[PDB]
């Protein structure tokens, strides 16, 4: 159902997301990757059903040219898909609104930063799943409170841009 | 004989006011270099996109696009797809491939060309445009001349018919354009083409058969480079840039010396400039 | 920053990248299936082994090591403390050290350096396209549910080959919009938020652009669709594919008795 | 006055000579223009104007600050207040809502009070030659001519003075490039140095007073244009190119014409050619 400008657009998409995995924002004491604002341009263009592809492909072109570092793995291409699927639930086409936001990052939050990856890292590396909630609790507990404000922003442009001539539909 | 013929056409796109390409008409000869001029935003890539069927005319009644004696319509365009080639204005949106030598293998790969004929077919392609020492080159380590010439390697592998340069070097280094030019004008001769180039600039267009100038989606005037060229009038008015040696020739009226509209290129002006001296 | 190909001859270089990516997922699943000591040291063996076949220096591994080490000594350290039995060692008010906490910490931190072995020598040993190609060949059993694969793999090798020019043109969108005077790191929260649009619009914007010359170009080309079309790039069984799956074979057996079981 | 001191800047195995010993002193108010080949590292010398990059080994004194290898990135937002960069594409950096606040988004970073910063935004767009009642469209849905008039208005509204423009005329039609060599042409004349980087040479030929020739990363000429393309050898040797006026001037000397002075520009050869035949 996509014409091939919205598959090369896709693609375009999931570049973007591999991109912003690298760009950090912060200081020295706390450091947040935008990996975060590709999903929600998954999310907010092409919608949940092809935000979950999205998701997995990005993981995979990460993993192949930046490499996988953390250990080949299908769960974490899971959890890399699963953000995105949320966030197209959330805000695929319905007009702005700061619950909206608000709810999908909490959503996304509990669902794959904690309790989902969570779940993987305490499979792989065999520790109990309490010992590994706790070794990350304090970045996916502070983390939230920054992306309902860069993800409120990024959409904001992204809505702006939307409405120009330059997107064809 | 003409290769090409587009009779009236009506490309509104959709939604916006005004036609993209009012009421339309001219021919190409068969072997010969067609050069389209045209202002900036008046309708060239448009007739690009219709040549090889990419687009079609709303009218489709009363339109009719002739390619190599096959007509256009909503059957064929797979078809005459397969004869007209185009090189795009952006040396590196184009370049679909991975590599080089992966690039020009695409158009073969969309034929359903055996691998063993692929392996010498891309070979010979990548060596015809100079480009052998560079085959499985990232596209990041290339520089806009070279991935110009892998684009038309890639647009030659399939041995089209028509070369429609839109625009092709309108971004790179005067040396470049100069190399690129020069390539095309080479393969041309060697494979016996039909090349048409759509150029913003005037000095390409000088060397052409023929010359087409488009103004606001209409035929404005059609002829030879040597008597398109003089009526310097209408190249002011529409926005293009004079070749230089006219100029040079009208700066020399305003002076007070006339010169027959006869003098084209550059060594007859230095001539007739050299006998009006000797007086 | 782009790339981690490092080239040379031993033998895993000449790997076919598909026989090795089913070695790499073969081994992450078998580090499952260890509990016993003397598991944890066939593992050892065989990730040594493989490593020490690789012929590759220390110092990639240990930059591959460097930016997660925090997290595995983190790691670590909370398994030695979790869990508590046998001799107390050194105590505190709930810290409470332990024969059997030190070595759960040791066969945690085993599983680290293996994991990251493993993938590093992935990463490091073969060709971004190999990998690229493995994948595509890997997601053929989705045939089977009707889903395209042709797509997926062209739209993966477009993504794959856009994202260095992507990461340049951003890299140059930053260095104009820090000409103009924008901030990229300072001033608060808001600030720092406020200050991605202009890193992410235009280049937005660009992608708009580029993906629609790409499509253009494609369907100029002859792109009717994913069916009907060979290839250029084929990936060819060797014989020297024999020695990962008598390798990766031989692991197993060892984990049938080796473990409890 | 832009003083370089042995500036020199490298990219490991990748390790590339991206530029090395320059020893110039840029006066100001002139027109100064960058040649050189592709390759030549023309954009990374620019890129040392407003400190992006930073010398490995060197001092630069630019419009009184001083640039060091080790000097860091606090402090500049004084430096680039008055040394602005156009790129290449600069229609490529457009982002905001409305025309108007896209150009005064330029001021806004440099401490301009609000109602300063609307004002100079109009200004600059009505010197540009934007349209009166295209102040307030999106920048995104102007044409290509448009976009580059607005961004050229947003990277120079806060009146810096050491500006360098990395072809800003790249795609314009020749009107177009006429009006905004004019625009630079002029804006220098109140005494702001206007740093051009072209591949193109007849423009630099009208208008520019010095010419930075760069060769593999390295200067070799620095001079005024009329004692730069005084032999065409010279320049073809160092893949430099040559504006068409002094080329045809060269080929008419074959002949015999004897044309007094050195002809660069247009006009200047009309002039030439009707004294010569007297
Ligand atoms: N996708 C589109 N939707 C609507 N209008 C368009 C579209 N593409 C082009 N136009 C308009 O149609 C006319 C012809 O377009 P086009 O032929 O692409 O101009 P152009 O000459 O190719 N620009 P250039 O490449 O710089 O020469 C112009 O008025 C364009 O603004
Ligand atoms: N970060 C960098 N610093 C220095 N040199 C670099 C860097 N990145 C690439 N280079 C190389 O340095 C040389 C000069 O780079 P560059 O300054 O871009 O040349 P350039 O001609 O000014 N680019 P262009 O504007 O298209 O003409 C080239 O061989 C580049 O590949
Ligand atoms: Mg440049």
């Amino acid at each position: 159902k996509l014409e091939l400008r919205e598959l090369v657009l896709l693609a375009m998409v999931i570049a973007i997301k591999v991109i912003l995995g690298q760009f950090k924002v912060g200081n020295a004491t706390l450091q947040v990757g935008l990996g975060f604002i590709g999903s929600v341009m998954l999310g907010y263009l092409f919608g949940p059903w092809w935000g979950f592809a999205g998701g997995a492909l990005s993981d995979l072109v990460s993993s192949v040219i930046f490499g996988n570092l953390g250990g080949f793995f299908i769960g974490f291409t899971l959890t890399a898909a699963l953000g995105p699927m949320i966030y197209g639930f959330f805000l695929y086409k319905q007009p702005i609104q700061i619950w909206r936001v608000i709810a999908s990052v909490i959503c996304v939050t509990v669902i794959c930063n904690i309790g989902l990856n969570t779940l993987w890292v305490s499979m792989m590396y065999g520790i109990n799943f309490m010992v590994a909630l706790s070794s990350r609790i304090l970045k996916e507990m502070i983390t939230p409170w920054i992306q309902m404000v860069a993800v409120w922003f990024i959409l904001e442009g992204l809505s702006r841009v939307k409405l120009s001539r330059k997107f064809w539909s | 004989g003409s290769d090409n013929i587009i009779s009236f056409d009506h490309v509104t796109f959709t939604d916006s006011p005004r036609p993209a390409l009012s009421d339309l008409s001219f021919a190409i000869e068969r072997g010969s270099w067609t050069a389209l001029i045209g202002h900036n935003g008046s309708g060239k890539s448009t007739v690009s996109k219709l040549i090889n069927g990419l687009l079609a005319p709303d009218d489709l009644d009363k339109s009719s696009i002739t390619v190599d004696g096959v007509k256009l319509g909503a059957d064929t365009v797979w078809e005459v797809r397969e004869k007209v080639g185009i090189v795009f204005q952006n040396p590196d949106n184009q370049f679909v491939g991975a590599t080089v030598s992966d690039d020009v293998a695409f158009g073969l790969e969309n034929r359903a060309v055996p691998r063993p004929e692929m392996l010498k077919i891309v070979a010979q392609a990548v060596a015809d445009v100079g480009m052998a020492d560079y085959a499985d080159s990232e596209p990041s380590n290339l520089s806009g001349g070279q991935k110009q010439r892998v684009a038309i390697a890639g647009i030659l592998a399939v041995k089209p018919q028509v070369i429609i340069l839109d625009e092709s070097t309108s971004m790179l280094d005067p040396e470049g354009k100069e190399q690129i030019l020069d390539l095309v004008r080479k393969i041309k001769e060697d494979n016996n083409l039909t090349v048409i180039s759509i150029t913003h600039d005037l000095e390409e267009a000088a060397g052409a058969d023929q010359v087409l100038v488009l103004d606001d989606g209409q035929l404005l005037d059609q002829g030879k480079p040597e008597e398109i060229f003089p009526k310097v009038e209408m190249l002011k008015r529409i926005g293009l840039d004079i070749p230089f040696v006219y100029r040079l020739k009208q700066l020399l009226k305003e002076r007070g010396i006339v010169l027959p509209d006869e003098i084209d290129d550059d060594e007859k002006l230095v001539q007739s400039l050299w006998q009006l001296n000797s007086k | 920053i782009i790339g981690r190909y490092l080239p040379g001859t031993t033998f895993v270089y000449r790997v076919d990248p598909r026989a090795k990516l089913l070695t790499t997922f073969y081994f992450i699943i078998m580090i499952f299936l260890a509990n016993n000591w003397v598991s944890y040291l066939v593992i050892s063996i065989f990730g040594l082994a493989y490593v020490f076949a690789t012929g590759l220096k220390a110092r990639v591994f240990w930059d591959g090591v460097k930016p997660m080490i925090w997290m595995i000594v983190f790691t670590s350290l909370l398994q030695t403390f979790f869990m508590a039995g046998g001799k107390v060692y050194w105590h505190w008010w709930i810290f409470t050290l332990s024969s059997e906490g030190l070595i759960n910490g040791l066969y945690v931190f085993i599983r680290f350096a293996m994991i990251i072995l493993v993938s590093t020598v992935m990463t490091v040993t073969t060709k971004p396209l190999e990998i690229a190609d493995a994948m595509e060949w890997m997601l053929t059993p989705l045939k089977l549910f009707k889903v395209n694969v042709g797509m997926i793999s062209l739209v993966i090798s477009i993504a794959l080959r856009f994202v260095p020019t992507l990461f340049d043109q951003t890299v140059k969108i930053m260095n104009a919009q820090r000409s103009r005077g924008a901030d990229f790191n300072d001033g608060g929260l808001v600030k720092r938020a406020k200050s991605v649009v202009p890193m992410l619009v235009p280049l937005f914007i660009d992608s708009l652009e580029v993906a629609l010359d790409l499509s253009t170009a494609m369907e100029s080309r002859g792109y009717k669709g994913s069916e009907g079309r060979t290839r250029y790039r084929i990936l060819e069984w060797s014989k020297v594919d024999l020695i990962p799956v008598a390798y990766c074979l031989l692991l197993t057996i060892l984990m049938i008795t080796t473990r409890k079981h | 006055a832009i003083k370089f001191e042995n500036v020199s800047y490298v990219y490991s195995p990748l390790e590339a000579i991206g530029l090395d010993q320059l020893n110039f002193s840029l006066e100001e108010g002139k027109f100064i223009a960058l040649v050189g080949h592709t390759g030549s590292g023309k954009s990374t010398l620019m890129q040392h104007f407003n400190a992006l990059l930073k010398p490995t080994s060197g001092k630069i004194e630019i419009a009184g600050y001083t640039i060091t290898p080790e000097t860091g990135n606090k402090g500049l937002k004084d430096l680039r207040r008055k040394v602005s960069l156009a790129f290449q594409f600069s229609e490529a950096q457009l982002f905001e809502n409305t025309v108007l606040k896209d150009v005064e988004y330029g001021p806004r970073n440099f401490g301009f009070s609000e109602d300063e910063a609307r004002e100079a935004a109009l200004k600059w767009l009505k010197k540009v030659g934007l349209k009166d009642d295209l102040i307030e469209h999106s920048p995104f849905d102007l044409s290509g001519g448009q976009m580059r008039r607005v961004a050229l208005a947003g990277v120079l509204a806060y009146e810096p003075e050491i500006i360098c423009l990395d072809e800003p005329a790249a795609g314009l039609d020749p009107m177009g490039r006429l009006e905004m060599m004019q625009l630079f042409k002029d804006y220098q004349a109140a005494g702001h140095t206007v740093i051009l980087v072209t591949h193109n040479m007849d423009d630099v030929a009208d208008y520019a007073d010095d010419v930075l020739a760069l060769e593999h990363g390295r200067l070799i000429k620095h001079a005024s244009p009329k004692e730069v393309f005084k032999d065409s050898e010279w320049l073809q040797k160092h893949h430099l190119a040559e504006p068409r006026s002094a080329r045809f001037a060269a080929k008419l000397e074959a002949a015999g014409l004897k044309l007094p002075g050195q002809p660069l520009t247009m006009p200047e050869l009309a002039d030439a050619i009707k004294q010569s035949l007297k």
